[PDB]
DNA sequence: ATATTGTGCAAAATGACAAA
RNA sequence: CUAAGAGUACC
DNA sequence: TTTGTCATTTTGCAGGTACTCTTATTCAATAT
């Protein structure tokens, strides 16, 4: 009931000077706001206390702290984010990164 | 606040 | 000794070599390379088995690059020297400080303060060799060595023998 | 010209991780930075001409990697060491998804 | 990695070619095709890469294949002959 | 030239594992030992062995090369020296941390206060993440203040159980500055508690204990964060006038010298203590200058000492200023300016922006004629190359090579040329706020200094053409260039996910065009249909039979713009009071491509969802939406042009 | 602060919308598992209206005569009345559109009939009645049998999940129940035999345009949907009794527990 | 584990500490897990042997010491390149100090050792060592002491001389 | 489940955790005066059984902890007397399909 | 004669009081 | 160079 | 004795790009 009245009151800030958004995207909002029992703000104290990774937890606030917590913490970044691979300079697993191309070999000699 | 207008807090 | 491994390397492909024949290529690759090297993870690296079809898989084309990265496993047979290994080898050379025993593919040096004081150095008689009381250890010469220790070198792995011990000498 | 953040925000919004994989790589920043398998730090000596990798202390010569990042991510990686903090980069998964 | 691997009887991904693996496959094949790679389909005489993907795709002359993966790392391998690109 | 070729394999960063220094990691990884706070010795010429700025930590100059990896300043890294500290300092980061570990640990046995035999550390204990495991075991063990060297029996609470304690009263532990203040209760007794006791009692934390309090026995000990031996990064981290971190490494080193000094001649206890906070207070501001409370470490200048932290974070730190945003290459930027005779996936490029703006083209036997022809070309006009790559990394200026004669190319080199026409490039404004506001589009090259957009694309971009500019992206690789094409075009952002309606209309001009074309009024002679016709790209050729034909020819302004409309387009919207009759002509029916009724206005042709925008991308494809903004344009601004349309003072009086 | 917090969000293969964690955050994206470019403002017939407006849309009878038809409505008008087959055919048709009326007012309270959903079937019943030129007055070569089946041979082909076990299909039932109501609202008996007067092969070409678009609408897997859903958010933000615009925006993404206009509304 | 730096025993033949990749079990190719064989010098002869003609037969489709060694030479240079000189040096060891000679007298020997049922690496060591006194071979390999019996050793090494073939 | 009037005291809440696996659950009045189940905000919750939990996890192929999160304070958690680690379906009635379903962990 | 040093707020935390 | 400051352009 | 429970104190800064210009490097007493 809190994340419906999340994606209310959201939907009623968007809808307010006659502006229309697609459902899914304020859905996501708060689906992503409410995804841990209980209301996570978009701010330092909400979204970046979460244990996603310190490299795209110091992207966004307070990045030096995070980073010698996580020192203290021997934490293991997966580099599973979009911003670790940013900042590792790879490329990320987000859309024509998000699977692998390989080369077959049977096709190859089946072509010729 | 924000900053601006840190938080709060922090 | 000698022992069977799986072994796995990665081959990078450049994209004008996918031809109808990438498995030869990969295969011809594959040898010339890893056949008859010397690393310090697993010895000497000398045959590989199950020519006939070795597992290549896929390969995967590196992103803005495109050439291919194959993981190859196949099976290697290698000869892995260990500490305190009793094994024989035949002599090749001779010298003040020891003699060279050939063992499989390398070469053992034993110390002449690895030998016993009877068993000297004698230049005279020609080839030079190491003579004792009792016998003589001549070039192309069989003899059993015990490996104690290896000092790992990647170029050429380097191993200390010893016929020191009780019935360690020619058979 | 300035690839900020939210340029780069957009650019993956679009899906499109090569190109700002090219535009924050190729175009801004490519280092390649050698590194070991036993410690992910970058202290490995590499004498490219003599073919010779070494990282004292883990005293290993046959486990070096080389990885392609930003020199702004080695700056940045070098500076946390000089703040006692170890970025170390290891090259396979030591946790299953 | 046996265990990876999603048997090809039970892929439950969509037959349908995705942009992103459209666009992915066209780069790489317009790269290969850049770096002298063999092509597959008769040239009526077109130069530019992208095309010439676009030509293999078009009648399925491209030996590739995608690893889709799951996010708890499985992945299923989709042949681009096998894919269908209806966008 | 870039990086030469090296043997190691080439892999990807899968992980990133972080931890602490042990000072023995730091003494093994160490090239040099840096004693002298002197960064160049005598000669004034030279980088003193041993100083700061240590040969062995890199080449100072390009003429030379490092001492420790033989490599130019390209290839060097930088390789990482040690000071050794004559006596322990808190790291300012986590003297907090510091100060919640020891508030946890018996200050004299060096183990957990309260162990598993506590109600509550059952549920402390078994918390999985690290953090939340030491926030409750901290939450819990901060109120106790004695050792508790006998428990009471888990079983039952009438015997007592015996652990390993020593009974020793915990202290209140306080930060004053860069210190700690410990009160023992009284048996209170005030003093400070040294750095060498609390690294001794963080050596003695069991392994299960720290494990429990968050600390990796391999990657983090709680005892590396005291500071022993100080890391001094190479002079890449600190470039040369020296650097900020130069200086404060050399104010470190002098404390460190008179600590040492002071210690081995003998002094009384307060200029030990004096020398060992100023020591403290250096490394502390070398790591961070923002300390709350204590005075900042002021500069050579007056001013504050960039601290490395202070190098981290902010909007122009590393992180966000460097790495999540960066200066790129191959892009340019300058004044837009308006074009309805481009198309909306078209884009106008200075010819000066071409001739500066290049993409490398990979020598092909398919493409080796035309890059033959642009080489010989040469970079001083359009088309032409600017640079051929060799396949050993060697590069090929064109200019000042001209002498050598024509360069003979060969397979798999590289061309670096001018972008040409249909060439696919990233076009944005700024701020860009949404994916629409950086988008796809084909470069046509234009003789004069502004970059030229359609008018209808400004939407999304939410550009003007007063005074505004626009940056553009070029490309550099196959894959970015399809990719770029076949996700970011601009005909494939017409339908925006955010409104599910298109994002791209009839705007400006155009709109109030085609209201006054399509009204009922407006009746078109042969020439100008002729005319409007020609001026359809994808016209059939065939000249629609007339809507009235005696007494003379005339075609209606609907008719004209049909043929624009693809055929095949089905819309009917009713607006208010409207009927299959339209006396008013408001609402809005095509038949088959043909207007049988309806003023084309905003509600058709802009961008509003189940406009002719929305239902021609969705039954035609994006291009064939393209096409109709493009041809609509035409037609609509050659009727206008040849009309006209003006506004006046007189349109302002009633 | 929207695009950081967002940033990491995907739409993986599993259709299932997960985070850099892994973390689910919606199983299906979007609840339907549709690219956001591919919705269109369609409307739900079956909602509206009244309940003699809504019999005498689908209502079929072969034995009666008050909600009968036309025997000229199509080829064997004579020989489908007393039919028992097809009238047990009508008869589960018209139930499950009564299912779907009850359903598609329990979900929208406010009775509202035009809502966003992916695949327009108004625009392909035109496209099909100018392809095949409908004469309006030819009886229909259509069989009851036919468009029953074919409907629900059309819904069991429209697949949004792959997966071929219970908590997929479950999951798939559920994605597609919306739009399938849509298309039985639509592509009814009465009215695909009297409004729109199909033929055989028009009907067949719009169930085979429906499934394509259908799988043509679903979102591709790698679709950065958490950017797309901040930008979305934040870009109309930009354009902007009780506290509105920016402040409103603040106090919901800053959770905060004091606002400026605590409102409580009791009905 | 991931250890900065590694700490470890030192390998040793003698103290059966072969190394953490020379375990009795190893995982095979196929997913599942194989006991690690050790070929002595006869059976690792026969193996390369079958490899060697096997690459020469599928390369064609796309004993006295002297004769053995102009085969194996004939042999490496036709199958095999160049960089074969440590393959040549072990080739021509096997050669010569060959225990056993062909299919038969290998395959008896590895099931006779299979029916003995003792460490790999140890009955593959004595397969190579043609020892002739049981308690002698005790002394030799550490590894057997105090694990087997000097009579049954002395036997089995009776039936392997018996087998031994010029 | 125990119904108290005004509130429990401290002293007894300790207590409150018996010998297991019995659980005993604490409900003001005043809190259940009205029904929050009932409420259109709230969508409609299932317990998922072991058997069911297991088949979810294999079947989407996720973890523990990469579920969506629920409270074991959230007022329909106590209601439906939820235990960590214990899944609970979520029927909503989304407006770009008729029906959703979510799965929520309990914490 | 030149170098050297003298404007907008809720989290946390934490001592000085009551409940047992 | 570098740092600082000021004044602008379009949002 | 604790064991939470209620009144003082302790933090941490401001969107995106981009242009130009101007000023400035601790001042001065003192030993070599
Ligand atoms: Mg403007
Ligand atoms: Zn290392
Ligand atoms: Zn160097
Ligand atoms: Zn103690």
């Amino acid at each position: 009931a809190g994340r419906a009245a999340l994606y209310k009151e959201v939907y009623n800030v968007i809808a307010s000077d006659g502006s229309y958004v697609n459902y899914r995207h304020m859905a996501l909002l708060v689906d992503v706001m409410t995804t841990q029992g209980g209301l996570t703000s978009v701010t330092r104290h909400g979204f970046n206390r979460s244990n996603t990774g310190a490299l795209m937890r110091c992207s966004f606030e307070e990045t030096v702290e995070i980073l010698f917590e996580a020192g203290a913490s021997a934490e293991l970044d997966d580099c599973r984010g979009v911003s670790e691979n940013v900042i590792l300079g790879q490329m990320a697993p987000i859309g024509t990164g998000a699977f692998d191309v390989m080369i077959d070999e049977e096709s190859l000699v089946k072509y010729m | 606040t924000x900053p601006g207008v840190t938080x709060p807090g922090v | 000794m000698f022992f069977i491994k799986d072994l796995s390397l990665n081959i990078t492909l450049h994209p004008s070599f996918f031809g109808p024949r990438m498995k030869q290529y990969l295969k011809t690759k594959l040898l010339e390379e890893v056949e008859g090297s010397c690393t310090g993870k697993f010895g000497y690296i000398l045959c590989v088995l199950d020519y006939d079809n070795i597992d290549i898989q896929r390969g995967r084309i590196l992103p803005t690059d495109g050439s291919a990265e194959f993981n190859v496993k196949y099976r290697a047979v290698v000869f892995k020297p260990f500490k305190g290994e009793v094994v024989d080898g035949t002599v090749v050379s001779c010298s003040q400080h020891g003699f060279e025993v050939q063992v499989g593919p390398m070469k053992v040096f034993v110390t002449k303060h690895l030998m016993p004081q009877d068993l000297t150095f004698n230049a005279g008689s020609n080839p030079p060799s190491y003579q004792s009381s009792e016998d003589v250890i001549t070039i192309k010469s069989r003899i059993r060595v015990k490996i104690e220790g290896c000092i790992s070198q990647v170029s050429s792995i380097h191993a200390i023998g010893s016929i020191k011990e009780d019935y360690l000498g020619a058979i | 010209l300035r690839f900020g953040e939210m340029e780069r925000d957009c650019m993956i919004a679009h899906g499109a991780a090569s190109f700002l994989k090219e535009r924050l790589m190729e175009a801004s920043d490519a280092f390649r930075v050698h590194i070991c398998g036993i410690c992910g730090l970058m202290t490995v000596i590499a004498k490219l001409n003599h073919n010779q990798f070494e990282c004292k202390g883990c005293d290993n010569k046959i486990d070096i990697y080389q990885i392609h990042i930003p020199y702004a991510a080695k700056l940045l990686f070098q500076e946390l060491m000089a703040m006692n903090i170890t970025p170390r980069l290891y090259t396979d998964r030591s946790r299953d998804f | 990695l046996k265990e990876k691997a999603i048997p090809k009887d039970q892929r439950a991904t969509t037959p349908y070619m995705t942009k992103y693996e459209r666009a992915r496959i066209l780069g790489t094949r317009a790269l290969q095709i850049s770096m002298n790679a063999p092509v597959f389909v008769d040239l009526e005489g077109e130069t530019d890469p992208l095309r010439i993907a676009m030509k293999e795709l078009a009648e399925k002359k491209i030996p590739l294949v995608i690893r889709r993966y799951l996010p708890d790392g499985s992945f299923e391998d989709w042949s681009v002959e096998e894919l269908i690109v209806d966008l | 030239v870039g990086q030469q070729y090296s043997s190691a394999p080439l892999r990807t960063v899968k992980e990133v594992q972080f931890g602490l220094f042990s000072p023995e990691e730091v003494r093994a990884i160490s090239v040099a030992k840096i004693r002298f706070p002197e960064t160049m010795d005598e000669t004034q010429t030279r980088a003193k062995i041993g100083g700061l700025n240590d040969p062995r930590l890199g080449s100072i100059d390009r003429n030379l090369k490092c001492q420790t990896c033989q490599e130019g300043m390209n290839e060097c890294p930088g390789h990482f020296g040690h000071i050794d500290l004559a006596k322990p300092v808190f790291h300012v980061g986590f003297i907090a941390k510091i100060k919640k570990v020891c508030e946890c640990v018996c200050m004299h046995c060096g183990k957990l206060l309260l162990d598993e035999h506590n109600e509550l550390m059952r549920q402390a204990l078994a918390i999985k993440d690290s953090k939340k495991r030491f926030a409750a075991i901290w939450t819990l063990c901060k109120t106790k203040m004695v050792c508790e060297t006998d428990v009471p029996s888990e079983d039952d609470p009438t015997q007592l159980v015996s652990r390993g304690g020593c009974g020793n009263t915990q202290p209140t532990i306080r930060k004053d500055g860069l210190k700690l203040v410990g009160s023992w209760k009284k048996d209170p007794e005030l003093r400070v508690l040294s750095t060498e006791e609390i690294l001794n009692i963080f050596k003695h934390i069991s392994v299960k204990d720290f494990t429990s309090l968050g600390f990796n026995e391999v990657f983090s000990r709680p005892e590396w964060m005291i500071l022993t031996c100080l890391p001094v990064p190479p002079p890449p981290v600190r470039p040369s006038g020296e650097d900020d971190l130069t200086f404060k490494l050399a104010d470190i080193l002098k404390a460190n010298i008179s600590l040492e000094t002071l210690e081995h001649n003998g002094a009384p206890h307060h200029a030990i203590e004096e020398a060992e906070s100023l020591l403290q207070f250096h490394v502390a501001t070398y790591m961070d200058n923002d300390i709350a409370g204590q005075p900042q470490a002021l500069q050579k200048s007056g001013r504050p000492v960039k601290s490395i932290r202070a190098r981290l974070k902010g909007k122009e730190g590393r992180i966000r200023g460097n790495l999540m945003g960066k200066r790129v290459d191959f892009s340019a930027r300058t004044v837009i300016s308006g074009d309805p005779n481009l198309e909306l996936d078209q884009v106008g490029v200075p010819k000066s922006i071409a001739k500066t703006l290049t993409y490398p083209e990979v020598v092909t036997p398919y493409n080796i004629d035309r890059l033959t022809q642009l080489v010989r070309n040469g970079p001083n006009e359009h088309p032409g190359a600017k640079y051929v790559i060799r396949d050993s990394g060697d590069r090929i200026d064109l200019r000042y090579s001209k002498r050598a004669g024509d360069i003979q190319l060969q397979y798999g080199w590289k061309v670096e040329r001018h972008i040409m026409d249909n060439d696919p490039v990233l076009f944005n404004r700024q701020p860009s706020l949404h994916k629409m506001s950086m988008m796809a589009h084909r470069v046509k090259v234009i003789p004069y200094s502004t970059f030229r957009l359609n008018l209808s694309v400004t939407s999304p971009y939410n550009a003007d053409f007063d005074g505004d500019e626009m940056n553009l992206h070029v490309p550099q690789s196959e894959e970015t260039r399809a990719e770029l094409s076949q996700l970011c075009a601009v005909p494939l952002q017409i339908v925006s996910p955010q409104s599910n309606k298109p994002c791209m209309g009839i705007v400006q001009d155009t709109l109030c065009g085609i209201r006054k074309l399509t009204l009922r009024d407006t009746f078109i002679e042969l020439d100008q249909v002729l005319n409007m016709l020609y001026w359809v790209p994808d016209w059939d050729g065939v000249i629609p039979t007339p809507a009235i034909i005696k007494p003379k020819p005339l075609w209606s302004g609907k008719q004209i713009l049909s043929v624009a409309i693809p055929n095949g387009i089905h819309l009917q919207r009713f607006d208010e009071g409207t009927t299959l009759l339209s006396p008013k002509d408001n609402g809005m029916l095509i038949i088959d491509g043909q207007i049988i009724f309806g003023v084309v206005e905003k509600k058709t042709v802009g961008s509003s969802n189940g406009g002719l925008i929305h239902v021609v991308t969705r039954e035609k494809g994006p291009q064939v939406c393209a096409k109709l903004f493009g041809n609509i344009q035409k037609v609509v601004n050659f009727w206008l042009l040849h009309n006209g349309f003006s506004t006046g003072i007189g349109d302002t009086i009633a | 602060r929207l695009v950081k917090a967002l940033e990491d969000i995907m739409v993986h293969y599993d259709n299932t919308t997960r985070n850099s964690l892994g973390n689910v955050i919606q199983f299906i994206y979007g609840e339907d598992g549709m690219d956001a470019a591919h919705i269109e403002k369609q409307s739900l017939d079956t909602i509206g209206g009244s309940d003699a407006a809504f019999e005498k849309r689908y209502r079929v009878d072969l034995l009666n005569t008050d909600h009968t038809l036309d025997p000229s409505l199509l080829e064997s008008g004579s020989e489908i009345l007393g039919d028992l087959k097809l009238q047990v055919l009508l008869d589960e048709e018209y139930k499950q559109l009564v299912k779907d009326r009850k359903f598609l007012r329990e979900v929208f309270v406010d009775g509202e009939a035009n809502w966003p959903l992916p695949v327009n079937i108004r625009r392909i019943i035109q496209n099909a009645q100018q392809t095949f030129h409908i004469d309006h007055t030819k009886p229909s070569d259509l069989t009851i049998k036919d468009i029953v089946l074919g409907v629900k041979d059309l819904q069991e082909n429209l697949l949004v999940l792959r997966g071929k076990n219970e908590i997929i299909q479950n999951a798939q039932r559920d994605a597609v129940t919306l739009f399938c109501c849509l298309l039985r609202s639509r592509l009814a008996t009465r009215r695909v035999l009297q409004e729109y007067r199909l033929t055989k092969q028009a009907f067949d070409w719009v169930l085979s345009n429906i499934e394509a678009q259908f799988l043509r609408s679903v979102v591709h897997p790698g679709e950065m949907v958490g950017v797309l859903a901040a930008q979305s958010i934040g870009e109309p933000a930009t354009q902007m009794k009780v506290t509105s615009g920016v402040p409103r925006l603040k106090e919901i993404l800053n959770v905060a527990k004091n606002m400026k206009t605590p409102s409580l509304t009791v009905y | 584990r991931r250890r900065l730096k590694k700490v470890e025993e030192e390998e040793n033949a003698a103290t059966l500490q072969l190394g953490q990749e020379f375990q009795l079990k190893q995982i095979n190719h196929q997913g599942e897990e194989e006991e690690l064989i050790a070929l002595n010098l006869s059976e690792a002869r026969l193996v390369i042997k079958e490899a060697l003609v096997e690459r020469r037969r599928a390369f064609k489709r796309s004993e006295t010491r002297e004769k053995e060694l102009e085969s194996i030479d004939v042999l490496l240079e036709q199958t095999t390149g160049g960089n074969n000189k440590d393959l040549k040096n072990t080739m021509q060891y096997l050669t010569n100090f060959s225990r056993f000679r062909d299919q038969e007298t290998v395959g008896a020997v590895i099931q006779l050792l299979k029916s003995t049922g003792l460490h790999p690496f140890e009955v593959a060591q004595l397969g190579s060592l043609a020892c002739d006194t049981a308690d002698e071979a005790k002394t030799l390999i550490p590894s057997l002491n105090n694990k087997i019996s000097d009579d049954e050793l002395e036997r089995i090494l009776k039936e392997l001389s018996n087998l031994e073939t010029l | 489940i125990f119904v108290y009037q005004n509130n429990i005291t401290p002293s007894a809440m300790k207590l409150v955790p018996s010998i297991p696996p019995a659980t005993i659950e604490t409900f003001n009045e005043a809190a259940l005066v009205v029904n929050i189940t009932h409420h259109e905000l709230v969508p409609k919750h299932i317990r998922l059984s072991s058997d069911e939990k297991r088949e979810l996890l294999k079947r989407y192929r996720l973890k523990e902890s990469q579920l969506p999160r629920i409270q074991r304070a959230d007022p329909v958690a106590l209601y439906l007397g939820l235990k960590r680690g214990e899944v609970v379906k979520i029927i909503r009635k989304s407006e770009t399909s008729g029906r959703y379903a979510s799965y929520r962990i309990c914490m």
